[PDB]
RNA sequence: AAACUUUCAACAACGGAUCUCUUGGUUCUCGCAUCGAUGAAGAACGCAGCGAAAUGCGAUACGUAAUGUGAAUUGCAGAAUUCCGUGAAUCAUCGAAUCUUUGAACGCACAUUGCGCCCCUUGGUAUUCCAGGGGGCAUGCCUGUUUGAGCGUCAUUU
RNA sequence: CGUGGAGGUCAGUGACGAAGCCUAGACCGUAAGGUCGGGUCGAACGGCCUCUAGUGCAGAUCUUGGUGGUAGUAGCAAAUAUUCAAAUGAGAACUUUGAAGACUGAAGUGGGGAAAGGUUCCACGUCAACAGCAGUUGGACGUGGGUUAGUCGAUCCUAAGAGAUGGGGAAGCUCCGUUUCAAAGGCCUGAUUUUAUGCAGGCCACCAUCGAAAGGGAAUCCGGUUAAGAUUCCGGAACCUGG
RNA sequence: AUAUUGGCGAGAGACCGAUAGCGAACAAGUACAGUGAUGGAAAGAUGAAAAGAACUUUGAAAAGAGAGUGAAAAAGUACGUGAAAUUGUUGAAAGGGAAGGGCAUUUGAUCAGACA
């Protein structure tokens, strides 16, 4: 009985959706995520787990913000507006 | 050859440049010759195409036909001229595409900005 | 068409405010219409020009806030200059070229000399 | 449309952020009716239904063929 | 050096009726069960991955290497050599081939290949040029995409413009005696390269 | 189901929005290279794990 | 003698080797120093005349402002006034903005589009009830401000 | 002998056809192999002297991919059962309708729900794949439509339990404690007729919060209506809470 | 002065050449599996140009036969070349419980050379 009618029983989540990773790993009774970590304040991750790193890192996203920080770098984080010309 | 420390002769980054240009870009990329006339008349070889210039194919197998151009399409790299198609099996009617260095510019289509830019090139208009 | 930014620059606060509604009403009036057509590209243009007066306005009053708090210790977080974290917090060039009452007689008395081999 | 003809009713794709205050209000603003009652659904592609009740002063028919459609 | 190993792949072990190399383990995607890290693995890691710490400079005695320059250089002379290792100089007067010093001030190109060629080396310079091809290997999409002879080596005591008149001629090469390379003296560790000495050049020598 | 949360239900509206086939006019632009929709869903041969 | 089996060849199948390609990978080397409470990295959901992706963006949503260029965009439709011009563009540049719901994530919660409080303002006959608009309220710690506690403790009242 | 790539050279071959592939046609070598012809093909490639290695396969229950004999074979046999005719359609053992024969037998093969699914519901179109015969049919494919609440649930309450906070451990990620060795907080109105909310009484010391779509719990019913919703819409008639 | 398998920007190679090279040359950390931590592929190439096959004909249709385009359909969105296993047809041959091989010659088919 331990193979597939015991599978018939398998209706109930152990983990629901991840609102900081929306991953499906947020443990119900546990209300921790198995994936992010979520709610501690620091986000799961492990040296011995590169290719999962490697899954989440800077640049796996938008970067909505950090995109941009070089362009401005490059040109001195001018304020202002361009004056102008001709032609 | 080569001699700057900032020019590359890696023809990997070469044809990237190449197929992923800006259509600003293109623009440059898309020039033709001026006839022996017309350098003369302002005494300059190239111009980047634009629209409804006045050219002559001197290449390939429309070579010898003559027309407006009437899009420069910059996504194909391809200039259509209004005057040179592909008549089909249906009737139907088709631009040929055309290259910018296969052709010869006959007459200008002139700007303010054209005559600025013959003149920064150093030529000199009618 | 489209309206122009810097032809909306010179109507006065209220005119925007307006032509705001009057835009409103049109785009409104044009999504009514959308779906009876096959296809309806005037809109894109008429909720561009939302964007513009919108942008127009608040630059305005941007600007406004910006100078009556232009030179005092003070103007609300977002009008400072964004720069970088740290940027934001790096010793000013008065504090970084403080120098203490001893050393700087130190630096008049004795300064790097400019000198020269040869004879 | 039928509702429109048969119900005296007005239905309109609304903001998900706006409640039968809200939806109320506005009926009556963007259009100079009377609103009775503001039933509210949320559709299946994420969008919000308003079935909108006039008062039986207005005329839903004449009032949506004087917003533009039919 | 990451590359073969990036994988949880485990063993079998036996019993399953099948090899034993590592496998991919989990299931759903055609990967997993698949032959990991083995050199004779699809995407496995090679055998005996390169590593940079390969030697790829080499230490000559300095002495020696200066037996072989000299030595390339007396070849030089030798015109049988000269002959036998390309080079078309059945035209010109003598060897060594001495050109006057006046050839380090020429500024420009086409009064160097002039000179070049009142000289003799016409009929080197062509035979470069002749022979341009499309290099046979997958060189050509490497930065080596052409291929051509090699052609005279003109050697000064002093460029006074001389390098850059002859910089864009095909197989041209120049060399200031102070200097002088065996690369350049027996291109391809043949003998006999074609030089063209200017005067100056040639008295620096001794 | 049958008395979802509005979370559940807004993912659910986005995977019905998701699940129709390759518009055929973008297979007739330049360059085009997408075939079909490779990413179709089915109720009964791939379930949405929410 | 056929059929059948086997062998070879031609033409046709099956299959995708081989050859030639390469906007990718690898490794080397040179220059440089810039994430975030001024809300980062990451998540979710949305946004196009006609898109499911990828790429972009954020209810101002494949973009708004500015600036340079100088006439395209293109799959179709479209505008059409935009072409000797404050001016085309799925262009480049980018200094100004907009930036939903979230996230260290901050009013409390959160398997909930769940539940308070304070200010300004508008509507409902309303300081108190309801509704709309705008602006607010986490924690540790530093300097300072104000209001305070303790026979810890000084002096001072008559 | 043979292969990738490098230096040199033959001013080597080549769109008047490189390379590759096919060929019980030719020729050289004892051999590794080398050369030609003919067919096919379409953009590059070779000889010689040297340099260099990720350099030669029949096996490793080798790795990946492709293919066979087996074989039109095992099989497609549990759940009593089907039949006539019309209609439609290129096409009907299988679709639709009519007729007949049976079945489930209300401990249901009936009428609804919880978990779970997520559009499968409904309509129109429609057969390439799929439903181990079939197909004109479908939970398939295409295009659309559809889920209406003061009273039904959630939301409120507490249950086992979970878990912030003054604190105490721990190098630290964090662990312990939940009223605990804490200066832990808000209500009723009086006081105002500068004036709006400061102080004048007194109380109350209950010390977070999350945790039930079966526990506790304010209140709605009948008739009618849709392709597809209904204690939610329409009609009528109530009731609860707040003001 | 030193470090640097990260980040930004550059120049390179006796490096790999689509089962190789990073896992990913592509809508790749995708699709797909797993309650979860994690695991994680396959997949590039018509042609210079779509000129992507009008029209007729047989068919219910898909398609077939013509025609047509093109330098070529012996390039037809199954698309450059297109090996092998394995298959169909055509031609030839052999076969009394395997087939294949060695020396030798008959027979059939086939072919080089030398002669002048
Ligand atoms: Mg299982
Ligand atoms: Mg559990
Ligand atoms: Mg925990
Ligand atoms: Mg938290
Ligand atoms: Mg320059
Ligand atoms: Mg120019
Ligand atoms: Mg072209
Ligand atoms: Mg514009
Ligand atoms: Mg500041
Ligand atoms: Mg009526
Ligand atoms: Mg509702
Ligand atoms: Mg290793
Ligand atoms: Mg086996
Ligand atoms: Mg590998
Ligand atoms: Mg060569
Ligand atoms: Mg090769
Ligand atoms: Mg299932
Ligand atoms: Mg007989
Ligand atoms: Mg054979
Ligand atoms: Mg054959
Ligand atoms: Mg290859
Ligand atoms: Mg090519
Ligand atoms: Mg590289
Ligand atoms: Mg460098
Ligand atoms: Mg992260
Ligand atoms: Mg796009
Ligand atoms: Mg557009
Ligand atoms: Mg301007
Ligand atoms: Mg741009
Ligand atoms: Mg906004
Ligand atoms: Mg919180
Ligand atoms: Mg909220
Ligand atoms: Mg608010
Ligand atoms: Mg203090
Ligand atoms: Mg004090
Ligand atoms: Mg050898
Ligand atoms: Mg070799
Ligand atoms: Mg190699
Ligand atoms: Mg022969
Ligand atoms: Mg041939
Ligand atoms: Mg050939
Ligand atoms: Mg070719
Ligand atoms: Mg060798
Ligand atoms: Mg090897
Ligand atoms: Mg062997
Ligand atoms: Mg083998
Ligand atoms: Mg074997
Ligand atoms: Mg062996
Ligand atoms: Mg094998
Ligand atoms: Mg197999
Ligand atoms: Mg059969
Ligand atoms: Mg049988
Ligand atoms: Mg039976
Ligand atoms: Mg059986
Ligand atoms: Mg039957
Ligand atoms: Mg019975
Ligand atoms: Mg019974
Ligand atoms: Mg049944
Ligand atoms: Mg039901
Ligand atoms: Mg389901
Ligand atoms: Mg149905
Ligand atoms: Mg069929
Ligand atoms: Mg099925
Ligand atoms: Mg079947
Ligand atoms: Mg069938
Ligand atoms: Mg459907
Ligand atoms: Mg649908
Ligand atoms: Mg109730
Ligand atoms: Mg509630
Ligand atoms: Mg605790
Ligand atoms: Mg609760
Ligand atoms: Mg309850
Ligand atoms: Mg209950
Ligand atoms: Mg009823
Ligand atoms: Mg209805
Ligand atoms: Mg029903
Ligand atoms: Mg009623
Ligand atoms: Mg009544
Ligand atoms: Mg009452
Ligand atoms: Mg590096
Ligand atoms: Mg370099
Ligand atoms: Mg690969
Ligand atoms: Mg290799
Ligand atoms: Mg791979
Ligand atoms: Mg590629
Ligand atoms: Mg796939
Ligand atoms: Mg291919
Ligand atoms: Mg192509
Ligand atoms: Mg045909
Ligand atoms: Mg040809
Ligand atoms: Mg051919
Ligand atoms: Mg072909
Ligand atoms: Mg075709
Ligand atoms: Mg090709
Ligand atoms: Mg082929
Ligand atoms: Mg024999
Ligand atoms: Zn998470």
């Amino acid at each position: 009985g331990k193979g597939t009618p015991s599978f018939g029983k398998r209706h109930n989540k152990s983990h629901t959706l991840c609102n900081r990773c929306g991953r499906r790993s947020f443990h119900v009774q546990k209300k921790t995520c198995s994936s992010c970590g979520y709610p501690a304040a620091k986000t799961r991750s492990y040296n011995w787990g590169a290719k999962a790193k490697r899954r989440h890192t800077t640049g796996t996203g938008r970067m909505r913000y950090l995109k941009h920080v070089s362009r401005r770098f490059k040109n001195g984080f001018q304020t202002g507006s361009a004056s102008k010309a001709s032609a | 050859a080569k001699q700057s420390l900032d020019v590359s002769s890696d023809r990997r980054k070469a044809r990237k440049a190449y197929f992923t240009a800006p259509s600003s870009q293109r623009r440059v990329l898309l020039s033709a010759p001026l006839s022996k006339e017309l350098r003369a008349q302002y005494g300059i070889k190239a111009l980047p195409i634009r629209r409804d210039d006045e050219v002559l194919v001197v290449r390939g197998s429309k070579k010898g036909q003559e027309g407006k151009i009437s899009s420069v399409y910059r996504l194909k790299f391809a200039v259509q001229v209004d005057k040179v198609t592909k008549e089909k099996v249906n009737g139907a009617s088709v631009p040929i595409n055309l290259h910018p260095s296969k052709l010869v510019i006959t007459k200008l289509h002139l700007d303010k900005d054209r005559k600025a830019l013959i003149q920064r090139k150093g030529g000199k208009l009618e | 068409a489209g309206v122009k930014a810097y032809e909306l620059r010179t109507k006065s606060k209220e005119q925007l405010a307006s032509q705001l509604v009057d835009l409103k009403k049109e785009l409104a009036e044009l999504k009514v219409q959308k779906l009876s057509r096959p296809s309806l590209p005037k809109i894109k243009t008429v909720r561009k020009s939302i964007a513009c007066v919108l942008t127009v306005i608040n630059e305005q009053q941007r600007e406004a806030v910006r100078q009556l708090y232009k030179g005092k210790k003070y103007q609300p977080k977002d009008l400072r200059a964004k720069k970088t974290r740290a940027l934001r917090r790096a010793l000013t060039k008065f504090e970084a070229s403080q120098v203490t009452e001893k050393q700087r007689k130190k630096q008049i008395a004795f300064p790097q000399r400019k000198y020269a081999i040869k004879a | 449309m039928k509702k429109v003809e048969d119900g005296n009713i007005l239905v309109f794709q609304v903001s998900m952020k706006a409640n039968k205050y809200q939806i109320k209000k506005a009926v009556k603003e963007l259009y100079e009716v009377d609103v009775l009652k503001v039933n509210t659904l949320v559709r299946p592609n994420g969008t919000k239904k308003a079935y909108v009740r006039l008062t039986a002063d207005y005329d839903a028919l004449d009032i949506a063929n004087r917003i533009g459609y039919i | 050096e990451k590359a073969g190993h990036q994988t949880s792949a485990e063993s079998w072990g036996t019993g399953r009726a099948v090899a034993r190399i590592p496998r991919v383990g989990g299931g759903g995607t055609g990967r997993s069960g698949q032959g990991a890290f083995g050199n004779m693995c699809r995407g496995g890691r090679m055998f005996a991955p390169t590593k940079t710490w390969r030697k790829w400079n080499v230490k000559v005695n300095h002495n020696e290497k200066r037996y072989a320059t000299a030595s390339a250089i007396a070849a030089t002379a030798v015109a049988s050599l000269v002959l036998a290792r390309g080079h078309r100089v059945e035209k010109i007067p003598e060897i060594p081939l001495v050109v006057s010093t006046d050839l380090e001030s020429i500024q420009k190109t086409k009064e160097a290949v002039a000179a070049l060629k009142a000289v003799g080396a016409h009929s080197d310079l062509l035979k470069v040029l002749k022979s341009k091809k499309l290099r046979a290997g997958k060189g050509k999409y490497r930065n080596r995409r052409w291929t051509q002879r090699r052609g005279p080596l003109v050697v000064y005591a002093e460029d006074n413009g001389i390098v850059k008149a002859l910089r864009n001629v095909p197989g041209v090469e120049t060399a200031n005696v102070a200097s002088l390379n065996l690369l350049q003296l027996a291109p391809g560790a043949h003998l006999g390269r074609f030089v063209i000495w200017t005067e100056a050049a040639f008295t620096k020598l001794d | 189901a049958a008395q979802k949360s509005f979370r559940i239900k807004q993912k659910m509206a986005k995977a019905k929005k998701q699940n129709r086939p390759l518009p055929q006019w973008i297979r007739l632009r330049t360059n085009n290279t997408i075939r079909y929709n490779a990413k179709r869903r089915n109720w009964r041969r791939t379930k949405m794990n929410i």
